[PDB]
């Protein structure tokens, strides 16, 4: 990613 | 009890599975080809539960034990003698009870549970050696019970309440960890398999499996912590309320857990998940209480604060590249909590919590503190936009200051900031805040600043640029370019990288405002590309983007020289793709003159696309691990398993959509391919069970294809193999979203072939599909309480409406034959909102082609009654099903379409207010409706009412019908209204009323006529000038 962006979710 | 000598013929072959090829091998053909036959079956099972029972050797019965289970399923155990069963059985508990290694205890209680089952014989002396070895001394013999019980959850309900009660909570304060998790596992893994309508019998335990938590940090037994609130987590999202009454005091537990902060993180990281899952199960309930927000807010922050730990310059972090640290486990984990939170719960009930913590950690003299707060507020952004759009000024006032911040790492969380909110209040805040954010990041990309820091603002500037307009950045870009060009003169070649995407973004947003840095920014990029694969696939990505901002004819000054280096770069895997888009991009701005490089491009997107299912037929064991790589999955589809390698299926997707995306732009100059994609790439697709990207994307590229060969037999050949595919799908699919797709593709398939594209079959065919389609989603809809608080059923439903009304539309009317079928399904839709919207849309449909009276009676009752529902959707299907009775059906529908009229200009009068425009527009169109279909019949006020109801501008069909009547009020003082109700319809492009008009201003002066239009401003002026 060449932006800012959020991490990816932890669950399931 | 087995004839001796079978016992060293099956020793033998077990004992030869340890070991050698050979040896190996001839006991595998044995075992499978000529023991597992209905003949030898239960000779083998009663061989393997008596090894697993009796042996002495550990390797023998742990393997016969997994053997066993197995071939128990496969059996099934459920086709066995009874006097074998029972003989399996009683060796089998035997074997329990005597004295065996814990992971042979283990595989007898797995072996055990394959052994009970609804139809087979009761087995009450298992029962009693499950209550007997609960009170046992040993452990394993505790653990291995409860572990038959998550295995087999029916049994408990077989134990008497007053005995499985006490069973639980000694289990959950049992002094062995061991215990209590299978005791924990099993109490939850009942309401994972029981019906809901059992769960309230050890519901009432919960409070004592709460109570039993604290124990576990009093003994400091944190790991066996963290597997509790795993199961809990389970827990919650089966029963979220269950936890009500006790809600506070596991908030307060979790939050007690994360902040010991001496105790190591799964505990903690797994506490956090806890807290977070409610937000996701009882939102509601987390709403109702102040005390979950304040609580997950403090110890998401508290976490978020935990970076860099021992390293207070930061040296690690300022040397390093610009990914994660992945040793920064609670940070990465409080961030996606906040953000998940957030997410659900909304601005309203979390920005206040946030803000006040916020305020305050701004300010601190920890670093780490004023870091946390950056990226926390770029964590809780989106979910609380809804209020905090509304407070970017004061945002900005917090945020801004700390953009020069002494330490870098608050300076980086400052960028991530900017750059998070200009995606989360997009495209306001690019409106209002750009002479704030633009100097702000454009500071930090000084080569005074650190490299994390330059890169970081440099990725904060295409968040910014996505959403924001050529002209806003007009100002700003030589400063933004000259900048971004000493960026790419830097020795670290994550900056360099970096620099490259934010300059194609840039000039992305620009567009034709771009044109005038061509000229320095090309040449710079041709060095780069002519001298590190990356750096060169963010280069061609950074000049294909300048291309398409630039257009053709600027583009045309380096393509020649740029396709070369593409070629020679694709012939020579993150390259791969910045290669293929790139191609892509050229396409799209050489337009036909890209046809030429098709023999180029083109064979490698065939070869991917035609990948097949890799799958691999594997046991039960030899998976997890294959699941470790991101790149596999494995999944159980009929009792087996299989894995499935799904890197390969996402490539093959992504070169369908490469080619789905040519032959889109090229249209009939992809004809050539159409065939070969279609038989080897589209079609196959479909069969594509364990994928469902790969089924959507070969459905997609249909109408594609067939209206690339109609624009250059064949055509008509594919077209029946393509249809018919997609119908059968119909009957197959499992999964909604993907039948969705289908009728989607047969609809624009119809609408690509014409007329009269289908056979009789395939309409018959097609309706079978369409029902099945109906009873499965009837099905899943009647299934939505004590325990807890679907567009996807909405969006098929929207599709079948569509397909029915596009095969009603190629057949011209013949399909009401075959609709017919399903009448009964219809009806019972039609009297829960979504089914209904269905069915009234439906029914409009079948008026649309005097046949229908056998129904008149069946549905009339209930429109009428749908006309005044609350639903505006319900409102709208109903009118214009009233209003296509008076159309298409004259005659045989009077006695009700006069009567409803009064309702109809009732309806019509928060009517004019977006939300219901749409459905007061189709009420006003019905009335229009009745009063042409018997025009000077009835009992004229009517006329000038509907008149009040124009203009009509945000339904077409309905405005097409409105202006169409308006077209057959006069002279009068009605005039300036009569006009500007076209003006406005003309204007919102909802809709030869403009020759009736001007008849009516040649019936007055040329004073008179000019006059009206004097109310209008230049611009539609422009456009009625050129319209009268």
């Amino acid at each position: 990613s060449a932006k800012i962006s959020k991490p990816l979710h932890i669950k399931t | 009890a087995l004839p001796e000598e079978v016992n060293r013929t099956l020793l033998q072959i077990v004992q030869a599975f340890a070991s050698d090829n050979q040896i190996r091998s001839v006991a595998e053909k044995a075992l499978s080809e000529e023991w597992i036959t209905e003949n030898n079956i239960e000779y083998l099972l009663t061989f393997l539960a008596e090894q697993a029972a009796f042996s002495q050797d550990t390797t023998v019965a742990a393997l016969s034990a997994v053997l066993f289970r197995k071939l128990a399923l496969k059996a099934p155990i459920t086709h066995i003698r009874k006097e074998v069963l029972a003989q399996i059985r009683s060796s089998l508990l035997k074997g329990f009870l005597s004295e065996r290694a814990d992971s042979i205890r283990h595989k007898l209680s797995d072996a055990i549970a394959e052994c009970v089952q609804d139809d087979l014989p009761a087995w009450p002396e298992l029962l009693q050696a499950l209550i007997e070895s609960l009170k046992s001394g040993n452990p394993n013999f505790r653990e291995s019970s409860f572990r038959i019980l998550t295995t087999v959850p029916y049994l408990i309900t077989a134990v008497d309440i007053n005995s499985i009660l006490p069973i639980f909570q000694s289990g959950f304060t049992d002094a062995s960890d061991n215990v209590k998790i299978a005791a924990v596992t099993a109490f939850v893994g009942y309401f994972k398999q029981l019906p809901k309508s059992e769960w309230s019998k050890l519901g009432i335990l919960l409070p004592s499996l709460l109570n039993s938590l604290p124990r576990f940090l009093d003994d400091g037994k944190d790991d066996a912590l963290a597997s509790v609130f795993e199961s809990l987590i389970e827990l919650v999202e089966l029963a979220p309320k269950l936890f009500k009454d006790m809600f506070d005091q596991i908030i307060q537990f979790t939050d007690m857990v994360i902040k010991n902060k001496d105790l190591e993180p799964p505990a903690r990281t797994t506490a956090l998940e806890l807290l977070t899952v409610f937000s996701e199960n009882a939102p509601q309930m987390c709403k109702s209480n102040q005390n979950y927000g304040q609580t997950l807010v403090m110890v998401t922050l508290i976490m978020m604060t935990e970076v860099s730990i021992d390293d207070d310059d930061a040296a690690e972090w300022i040397e390093s590249d610009d990914t994660d640290d992945e040793e920064e486990v609670t940070y990465d984990h409080a961030r996606q909590a906040l953000d998940r939170v957030a997410l659900k719960l909304g601005g309203e009930y979390l920005a206040a919590p946030l803000f006040q913590y916020l305020q305050q950690m701004i300010t601190s003299t920890e670093w780490r503190e004023r870091f946390a707060a950056m990226m926390a507020l770029s964590s809780a952004a989106e979910g609380c936009a809804d209020v905090l759009i509304g407070e970017i000024p004061k945002i900005l006032d917090m945020v801004i200051p700390l953009i020069n911040d002494p330490h870098p790492r608050v300076q980086y969380g400052c960028c991530n900031v900017l750059g998070q909110i200009s995606t989360d209040f997009s495209p306001f805040i690019q409106r209002t805040a750009h002479d704030r954010i633009l100097p702000a990041l454009i500071s930090k990309l000084t080569s005074e600043c650190t490299s994390r820091v330059q890169t970081h603002a440099a990725a904060a500037l295409v968040n910014f640029s996505e959403f924001a307009s050529k002209d806003i950045l007009e100002p700003y870009l030589d400063s933004l370019l000259t900048n971004l060009l000493v960026l790419l003169q830097s020795n670290k070649l994550y900056v360099q990288e970096q620099a490259l995407t934010t300059i194609a973004f840039i000039a992305e947003a620009a567009k034709n405002k771009f044109i005038k840095y061509y000229d320095t920014l090309m040449p710079l990029l041709l060095n780069v590309l002519k001298v590190n694969s990356v750096l060169k696939g963010k280069c061609m990505e950074c000049a294909t983007l300048i291309g398409f901002a630039v257009g053709k004819e600027k583009f045309h000054e380096h393509s020649q020289e740029l396709i070369s280096i593409l070629v020679a770069l694709q012939n020579s895997d993150a390259l791969r793709s910045y290669l293929e888009q790139s191609w892509s991009r050229i396409c799209r701005i050489l337009g036909d003159d890209f046809v030429p490089l098709l023999p180029i491009v083109i064979p490698p997107l065939l070869i991917t696309a035609k990948a097949t299912q890799d799958v691999g037929l594997i046991e039960e064991e030899e998976a997890a691990n294959f699941q470790q790589y991101p790149d596999w999955d494995v999944v159980q589809v009929q009792g087996k398993h299989i894995a499935i390698h799904t890197s390969v299926l996402d490539d093959k997707v992504s070169a369908m959509e490469l080619l789905q995306s040519y032959a889109t732009l090229l249209r009939g100059q992809f004809a050539v391919y159409v065939k070969e994609v279609m038989e080897e790439i589209a079609l196959p697709s479909l069969d594509f069970y364990l994928h469902d990207g790969v089924r959507a994307a070969g459905a997609t590229l249909i109408p594609i294809l067939l209206s690339c060969l109609l624009a250059a037999e064949e055509l008509v050949l594919l077209w029946h193999k393509a249809s018919s595919k997609l119908i059968g799908g119909l009957m197959s699919e499992p999964m909604p979203e993907i039948t969705q797709v289908y009728h989607n593709s047969l609809v624009n398939g119809i609408k690509v072939m014409g007329d009269n594209c289908l056979s009789e079959d395939q309409l018959a065919a097609f309706t079978k599909g369409v029902s099945a389609n109906l009873t499965d989603t009837y099905e899943r809809m009647q299934d939505r309480d004590e325990y807890n608080e679907d567009f996807t059923d909405e969006d098929l439903l929207d599709e079948i409406n569509k397909s029915i009304a596009a095969v009603l539309k190629t057949t011209n009317g013949h399909y009401l034959k075959n609709l017919e079928n399903i009448w009964p399904m219809i009806n019972t839709f039609l009297l829960e909102p979504i089914l209904v919207i269905f069915a009234l849309v439906v029914i409009g449909d079948l008026i649309q082609y005097e046949q229908t009276a056998s129904m008149k009676n069946a549905f009339i009752p209930k429109v009428t009654e749908c006309l005044i529902s609350p639903d505006a959707r319900i409102r709208q299907a109903a009118s214009y099903i009233i209003g296509v009775c008076a159309q298409y059906a004259p005659s045989t529908y009077a006695d009700v379409c006069i009567p409803t009229l009064d309702t109809l200009v009732q309806i019509v009068d928060g009517s004019k207010l977006e939300e219901n425009r749409s459905s007061t527009e189709n009420a006003s169109a019905a009335i229009a409706k009745i009063l042409y279909a018997y025009n000077s019949n009835i009992p004229d006020t009517y006329t000038a009412n509907w008149f009040k109801t124009l203009p009509t501008i945000t339904d077409k069909e309905a405005a097409s019908f409105n202006y169409q009547f308006l077209s057959q009020v006069c002279a009068q003082s009605n005039i300036s209204a009569v006009v500007d109700s076209v003006i406005q319809a003309l204007n919102e492009r909802s809709l030869t009323v403009i020759s009736s008009v001007k008849k009516l201003l040649g019936f007055l002066p040329s004073s008179d006529a000019m006059a009206i239009f004097n109310r209008y401003p230049a611009d539609i002026m422009e456009k009625v000038h050129k319209w009268f």
